[PDB]
């Protein structure tokens, strides 16, 4: 393709995790550059990542405007050092994205067992509640503050003398769990949001023991 | 971690992976099992990537598992809040900010420039009418 | 105009009526006291020249309420590049034969820079187009004035839907799922584009396969291509002749 002057992104792809949010895509820049643009199904559409040599944009602040909207995003491609070249019609080669919708889609972030505490046979497990990308005013809103009762967690559980495996669920961030006393045992979660028909489950936190 | 003689002693979760760096077998001595001492591996040896400083701009660092995320101060957006909110003013960028026209100029901030029948403001971008009908107005809806 | 809506009288102050020997013909778009954009197409037949009116601040068109304004066309401009019965190039700049008097019911619509329609009007998601043609593919015009939100796409996402057909002097907007598009009749009427609070002349209604057509969209003349043309146009010397074919570039 030595008589094109660009060629067409390809690949592109969503990278989310806790609404950071980040495209990318192929080919690494050769002879070009690249500018993308974002919008809503029946918004306008905003450029990002102006004429980079980047294979990726951070859409992060866009997405989280409306983490229930359905996002579209395309890539165009620039001759490098000619950037306004862009054919007749002022439109340069530019490939699409996937649809993204940041609530469904965004991948729950690996979970952090922030406490445990026992008295007797019973302990509480508690889950920290960690903080998104999403903003509400001036500050950044918890996994909880997101999802409010579409989140749950699950629990892990096990004796360390016994090769058996226990299981709890929770609405919120916290277990209240029966333990055999004289016996220590390990921890691990997972963040789900049920409700999900895909990326419905974080992966399982480091593991926490008495 | 293994010194002289340690080894005598029943393993520790907290000796010899907190208070010291475990190596895969010292933690498999601990968990027996195969698949809970993997479970406690894959979190526990991922290290931290947030290490080598990533976030730029006053950005905060969140480790994940051979991964991070930066959460980023408001003028700041990028993998690594590397990209500042108005570090490209120019004219394909939400218009340069101007309302009606935009001109890029070499070794020049931009310029914003007005319709016939229009004339800018001293705010540099905003446009007002000189006349009583001016272009792309509809005087039904805005008296 | 298919699946819109009457335009309130007023609300598209801009839009032109042409008629020939009193009969509807096609729309139009004022631009300034002078001079209306309309498309090629309008005259590839003709004959009563001199029988060609603009009506300015048109609405209902069973009865005339007095904001209404008609105009002779002193002269209809097209571009040298096109050829009756053929898609592309499909414009047409018409000098009045005295100026329209600007009124709450009668104002332009701003001719862009090419540069701010390219960069900035093309991303605007959905632009109003308006007329009294047909209200379905071969059904009735309208006799109140109609208008219709329709998104644009770019050529390459147009592309299947009219494969090798849609040219550098045109675009695509409307609705592939089918019942809104702009429809026979309208053309020439503007395609219009808000940007931060003040309306730029786009497109200019101009051809599709039927209207409304599931798996189509409405295709529109690229104004942009012509701000150049019909600005040097409009600072020209006139010419004689009701029909004048002019220099493309
Ligand atoms: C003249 C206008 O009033 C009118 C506007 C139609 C807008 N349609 C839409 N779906 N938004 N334009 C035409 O009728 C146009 C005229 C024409 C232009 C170029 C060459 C020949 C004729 N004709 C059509 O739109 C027409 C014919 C056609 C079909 C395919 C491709 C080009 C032209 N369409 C028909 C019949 O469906
Ligand atoms: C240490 O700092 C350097 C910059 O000086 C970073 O490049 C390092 O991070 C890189 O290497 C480790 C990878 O884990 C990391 O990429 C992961 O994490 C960030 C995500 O945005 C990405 O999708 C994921 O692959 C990479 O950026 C840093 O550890
Ligand atoms: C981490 O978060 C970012 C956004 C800044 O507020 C930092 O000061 C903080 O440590
Ligand atoms: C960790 N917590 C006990 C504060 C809940
Ligand atoms: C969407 N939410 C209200 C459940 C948080
Ligand atoms: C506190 N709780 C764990 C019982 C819900
Ligand atoms: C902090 N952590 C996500 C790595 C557990
Ligand atoms: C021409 N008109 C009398 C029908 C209005
Ligand atoms: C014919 N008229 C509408 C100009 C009065
Ligand atoms: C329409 N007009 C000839 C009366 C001006
Ligand atoms: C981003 N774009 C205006 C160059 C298409
Ligand atoms: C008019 N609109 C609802 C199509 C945006
Ligand atoms: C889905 N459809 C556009 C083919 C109707
Ligand atoms: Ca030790
Ligand atoms: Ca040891
Ligand atoms: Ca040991
Ligand atoms: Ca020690
Ligand atoms: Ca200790
Ligand atoms: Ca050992
Ligand atoms: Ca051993
Ligand atoms: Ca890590
Ligand atoms: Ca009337």
């Amino acid at each position: 393709s030595g008589t094109t002057n660009t060629v067409a992104a390809y690949n592109l792809t969503w990278k989310s995790t806790n609404f950071k949010t980040i495209l990318e895509w192929e080919p690494k820049p050769v002879n070009q550059v690249y500018t993308v643009q974002i919008s809503t199904k029946s918004g306008d559409w905003k450029s990002k990542c102006f004429y980079t040599t980047d294979t990726e944009c951070d859409l992060t602040d866009e997405i989280v405007k409306d983490v229930k909207q359905t996002y579209l995003a395309r890539v165009f491609s620039y001759p490098a050092g000619n950037v306004e070249s862009t054919g007749s019609a002022g439109e340069p080669l530019y490939e699409n994205s996937p649809e993204f919708t940041p609530y469904l889609e965004t991948n729950l972030g690996q979970p952090t067992i922030q406490s445990f505490e026992q008295v007797g046979t019973k302990v509480n497990v508690t889950v920290e509640d960690e903080r998104t990308l999403v903003r509400r005013n001036n500050t950044f809103l918890s996994l909880r503050d997101v999802f409010g009762k579409d989140l749950i967690y699950t629990l892990y559980y096990w004796k360390s003398s016994s090769s058996g495996k226990k299981t709890a669920k929770t609405n919120t961030n916290e277990f209240l769990i029966d333990v055999d006393k004289g016996e220590n045992y390990c921890f691990s979660v997972q963040a789900v949001i049920p409700s999900r028909t895909v990326n419905r489950k974080s992966t399982d936190s480091p593991v926490e023991c008495m | 971690a293994n010194a002289f003689l340690e080894e005598l002693r029943p393993g520790s979760l907290e000796r010899e992976c907190k208070e010291e760096q475990c190596s895969f077998e010292e933690a498999r001595e601990i968990f027996k099992d195969a698949e809970r001492t993997k479970l406690f591996w894959i979190s526990y040896s991922d290290g931290d990537q947030c290490a080598s400083s990533p976030c730029q701009n006053g950005g905060s660092c969140k480790d994940q598992l051979q991964s991070y995320i930066c959460f980023c101060l408001p003028a700041f957006e990028g993998r690594n809040c590397e990209t500042h909110k108005d570090d490209q003013l120019i004219c394909v960028n939400e218009n340069g900010g101007c309302e009606q026209y935009c001109s890029d100029h070499t070794g020049t901030k931009r310029s914003c420039r007005c319709h016939e029948g229009y004339s800018l403001l001293a705010d540099g971008v905003s446009c007002t009418p000189t006349v009583e009908y001016p272009c792309g107005k509809i005087p039904i809806l805005e008296k | 105009i298919v699946g819109g809506k009457v335009c309130p009288k007023g609300e598209c102050p801009w839009q032109v009526l042409l008629l020939v020997n009193g009969a509807q013909l096609c729309g139009g778009t004022l631009i300034n006291t002078i001079w209306v954009v309309s498309a090629a197409h309008c005259f590839d037949k003709i004959k009563n020249w001199r029988n060609l009116i603009a009506v300015l601040g048109e609405h209902d068109l069973s009865e005339h309420d007095g904001d209404e304004q008609s105009r002779r066309v002193a002269q209809v401009i097209i571009p040298s590049t096109y050829v009756p019965g053929t898609t592309n190039h499909d414009i047409a700049l018409l000098r009045l034969h005295q100026p329209v008097v600007l009124t709450d019911h009668v104002v332009p619509l701003c001719l862009p820079e090419r540069t701010f329609s390219e960069r900035t009007l093309a991303f605007v998601r959905f632009s109003l187009v308006s007329g009294w043609g047909q209200l379905l593919d071969r059904g009735a015009t309208a006799l109140e004035l109609m208008v219709l939100n329709v998104p644009r796409v770019m050529t390459q996402d147009c592309e299947a839907s009219y494969p090798g057909k849609i040219t550098e002097y045109m675009f695509c907007a409307g609705y592939s799922d089918g019942s809104k598009d702009s429809c026979k009749g309208d053309s020439g009427g503007p395609h219009a584009t808000h940007y931060r609070g003040t309306w730029y002349l786009t497109g200019i209604v101009s051809w599709g396969q039927g209207c409304a057509t599931v798996g189509h969209f409405g295709v529109y003349t690229r104004v942009s291509q012509y701000i150049e043309w019909l600005q040097k146009l409009m600072r020209s010397e006139p010419r004689p002749g009701v029909l004048l074919r002019a220099p493309f570039p």
